[PDB]
RNA sequence: ACUAUGCUUAGCCAUAAACCUAAAUAAUUAAUUAACAAAACUAUUUGCCAGAGAACUACUAGCCAUAGCUUAAAACUCAAAGGAC
RNA sequence: AAAGGUUUGGUCCUGGCCUUAUAAUUAAUUAGAGGUAAAAUUACACAUGCAAACCUCCAUAGACCGGUGUAAAAUCCCUUAAACAUUUACUUAAAAUUUAAGGAGAGGGUAUCAAGCACAUUAAAAUAGCUUAAGACACCUUGCCUAGCCACACCCCCACGGGACUCAGCAGUGAUAAAUAUUAAGCAAUAAACGAAAGUUUGACUAAGUUAUACCUCUUAGGGUUGGUAAAUUUCGUGCCAGCCACCGCGGUCAUACGAU
């Protein structure tokens, strides 16, 4: 926050990685970590289906043209 | 060249995040009077701002300009200026680099580098 | 400084400990069933998510973890 | 005992003593001050005593204060045109700071009085209505006018009950 | 009137900038003298320590 | 508490006013079910005249009958009011003398 | 008289009147005796408290804990409970 | 709050409860007359009558007024744009009234509701983000902003459709509730609708009827209380019984505390 140039050199030379403090604390327990894993997986599946649909829709339009 | 509808035509805040593409999450704070205590406290608001050049870093004070048309649901401002860069502040009064309450370059000197 | 307030708590805890000892076997069966209902509620809440999202089957290679059973 | 130091700052009379009413151009006032030092004592007193008074009279102006970021304290105003007015408040008393900003970016007494009169243009003393908006609810209250029948009974000949009886009698 | 007041403000900032350089100049002279004396003590102590 | 703590919490939370035997109503009408005697908790000694009633709400409560002598019987209708009988624990209702089947005390 | 156990090595458990029954920090000792204890008192920040019992309880959630710990009510009863002398 | 009563053998501290003030609804007992204001159990089911017309045909109005508090944390305040199912002007502008997208700040309860689970950005379509202990999300409760505003209009949030098929317009009824206004008169005044107009219409409204719920002026007198807090008891009866108290308490034979006087 004061001397960024010295900060960059110090971290590079000393080999220290600096991670910024996260804005919000995340609670962790078996029920949360298991629901959060499904929620991420469900989203990914929904988005994968949309991408496939777009490719098929575009492919059909290209053939018509 | 009509201006925005939003009340915050000009807002100052701190860049609390920069993980979205070309967008910087900025936390502005205003003073609100507690009616019971008659004392002012800090009410903070989050503003998404269009950072076209991705020139923003977490912790730097910035000035946002209200966009004439909202770019998206939440992006209704753009990055006008970076008032203070994080760790790279330049004293407005003298114009010399500073690192806290100290001069990295003396104001007596004229480096012109 | 008397210990009278400590003696009231002393008797409550003594009597409560003897009540738990009498009905220890009953309490065990209540818990195993409360955990089973706790697991079903967890599974149903996970099924609600993917069904609302529009999926007709749970994500591929997903099996709801059994988190309340005697896994440890 | 009211808590805190200088509890008078938390009274409506003190907050109303502020005299700096910014022009419509002023939108933001950033305050850069140092918590330790000798040349920034007036700036620290300005944040302690004056910033509450300024905010009270300028509720729509964003006052954001930054601490120990620069060697010297200063004030920077952001205007709606895009202009930035930098003020240097080092070695300046808190009272001097208030007077400086009042001159450069403060509305004049003439302007403020004109706005006050315009606000009350639609209140008329003659208007009748509820107490919240008017002096008198009814003309019965006025002296010389016929009084309210509730307070003073009307003459029999001025009553519909009596007139109806005569019309039947006729 | 706005332009005149914004010109007066810039004049006040320059006037105070001049005082700041005058004050800091005096400090450099005094602090330089102290620095030379402090370096002398280090030279004396450093030689003795060696 | 500090001024910051008073601000973050605000005014004291106020527990809701739970209702009593009349359920926030001036009176209720009930049908007598049984007439019995209740004994006042010591140090008092008496045979206090009470009755069970089914209130219009549908619940059943115990009501003290004031006065020297009542003619109440089962299936009668009465108008109950609030007010606890201090010696009788749990008796939070009273019968109104002079309404419906219950009548004014016979003066001696 | 003799076990579990107190010991070692691995892991769990997470509770004490874990109490100086004194949160931390920086001031002041006079323009200051509720009592007793440990003289009084200001400022700053966070935590906590809001009659007693029901209650180190019921339910909820987390936990290697399964006769467990932490979190923690209400109905109802009472006109007191409690501290010091 | 100008406070008071009540922990003890006693004092002090702490602390709850209650008392004294004010107002509304209902009930007991009791009351003459007049003027005024307000009328109120119930989004329960509704018998009958009425509540919208006007007018040379076209149109306009029946979108208002009046009613209820259904739903909803629902909102307040403010900004922008746009029309208007309009009015009054011009061939181009002043209003009234709305709608849409928003946000300086403010805005009920429960944190034993602590995570929500797509809630983000970019614009080669990639990046993996968004909200949240400064309270998200979930649930519960509630009309609020009061010259008035908002939502609802038999029910299914909606109303193509379907259904258990309409007084939450005036008066009135059934049921239910501690809760009890006339199945009334007139469009003369004001307001609205229509008409170029004389005019017509209106359970809006006006003038009445009803009711100690309130106020006002008069006339009669009733109601409660009488141990302390807290203004005020004579005699007898009763004898821990019968009874009484907001709190403390009273009653076992001289009861200022019960009942009658
Ligand atoms: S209020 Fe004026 S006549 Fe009654
Ligand atoms: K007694
Ligand atoms: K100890
Ligand atoms: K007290
Ligand atoms: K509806
Ligand atoms: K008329
Ligand atoms: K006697
Ligand atoms: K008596
Ligand atoms: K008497
Ligand atoms: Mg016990
Ligand atoms: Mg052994
Ligand atoms: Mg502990
Ligand atoms: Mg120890
Ligand atoms: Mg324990
Ligand atoms: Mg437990
Ligand atoms: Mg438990
Ligand atoms: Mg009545
Ligand atoms: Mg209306
Ligand atoms: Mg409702
Ligand atoms: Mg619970
Ligand atoms: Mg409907
Ligand atoms: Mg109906
Ligand atoms: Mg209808
Ligand atoms: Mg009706
Ligand atoms: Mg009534
Ligand atoms: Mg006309
Ligand atoms: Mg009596
Ligand atoms: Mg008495």
């Amino acid at each position: 926050q004061t001397n960024y140039d010295v900060f960059e050199k110090t971290c590079k030379e000393l080999g220290v990685e600096y991670t910024l403090p996260p804005l919000h604390f995340q609670k962790v327990h078996r029920r949360f970590l298991a629901k959060k894993a499904l929620c991420i997986r469900v989203y990914q599946e929904v988005q994968k289906l949309k991408k496939q649909k777009r490719a098929l829709k575009a492919a059909a339009a290209a053939a018509k043209k | 060249i009509v201006r925005s509808s939003v009340h915050a035509k000009w807002v100052v805040g701190k860049v609390i995040g920069t993980a979205m593409i070309k967008t910087a999450k900025v936390r502005a704070t205003r003073l609100v009077l507690d009616p019971y205590l008659l004392k002012y406290f800090n009410k903070r608001k989050t503003y998404f701002a269009h950072d076209a050049l991705q020139q923003c870093s977490v912790g730097d004070i910035v000035l946002l300009r209200a966009l004439p048309v909202p770019r998206s649901k939440h992006v209704k401002h753009e990055l006008a200026e970076i008032i203070f860069k994080v760790g790279r502040v330049i004293d407005p009064v003298t114009g010399k680099p500073c690192a806290g309450t100290a001069y990295l370059e003396s104001p007596l000197s004229e480096p012109r580098e | 400084k008397n210990v009278l307030k400590i003696r009231r708590r002393k008797m409550n805890h003594h009597k409560y400990r003897k009540l738990v000892k009498r009905t220890r076997f009953l309490r065990r069966k209540v818990r195993e069933g409360r955990l089973k209902k706790k697991q079903i509620k967890f599974e149903k809440d996970l099924k609600r998510i993917w069904l609302k999202a529009g999926l007709k089957e749970a994500p591929e290679n997903w099996q709801t973890p059994k988190i309340y059973l005697k896994n440890k | 005992p009211m808590k805190g130091r200088f509890p008078i700052r938390r009274t409506l009379q003190y907050l109303g003593r502020g005299d700096v009413v910014f022009k419509e151009s002023v939108k933001i006032m950033t305050v850069n001050y140092n918590t330790y030092g000798e040349l920034g004592e007036g700036a620290r007193k300005f944040v302690f005593f004056n910033i509450p008074q300024i905010q009270y009279k300028n509720p729509w102006v964003q006052i954001m204060m930054f601490k120990n970021m620069t060697p010297s304290p200063f004030l920077r105003f952001y205007l709606d045109s895009g202009e930035q007015v930098l003020v240097d408040v080092e070695t300046k008393s808190n009272k001097e700071i208030m007077e400086h900003i009042k001159k450069i970016l403060g509305k004049k007494e003439e302007t403020l009085r004109e706005e006050e009169l315009e606000k009350q243009q639609r209140f008329h003393p003659g208007n009748f209505g509820p107490r919240k908006y008017c002096l008198r609810e009814c003309m019965c209250e006025v002296e010389g006018q016929v009084p309210c029948p509730g307070l003073v009974p009307l003459p029999k000949e001025m009553t519909g009950k009596y007139k109806a009886a005569l019309k039947a009698s006729t | 009137e706005h332009r005149e007041l914004m010109a007066w403000n810039r004049d006040e900032n320059r006037r105070m900038q001049e005082l700041r350089i005058a004050r800091l100049q005096l400090e450099a002279q005094a602090q330089e003298v102290q620095k030379a004396e402090a370096q002398a003590q280090r030279a004396q102590e450093e030689q003795a320590w060696v | 508490a500090t001024l910051n703590q008073m601000h973050r919490l605000g005014p004291r939370k106020e527990p809701p006013k739970r209702l009593g035997p009349t359920e926030g109503r001036p009176q209720l009408k009930g049908v007598v079910l049984r007439t019995f005697i209740r004994k006042p908790k010591k140090p008092n000694s008496a045979n206090r005249k009470c009755c069970r009633v089914r209130l219009s709400t549908g619940k059943e409560a115990v009501c003290f009958i004031p006065g020297e002598g009542h003619t109440l019987q089962e299936h009668h209708v009465v108008l109950v009011e609030g007010g606890r009988t201090q010696d009788l624990p749990g008796v939070k209702l009273k019968v109104v003398r002079g309404k419906y089947d219950c009548g004014h005390v016979q003066k001696k």
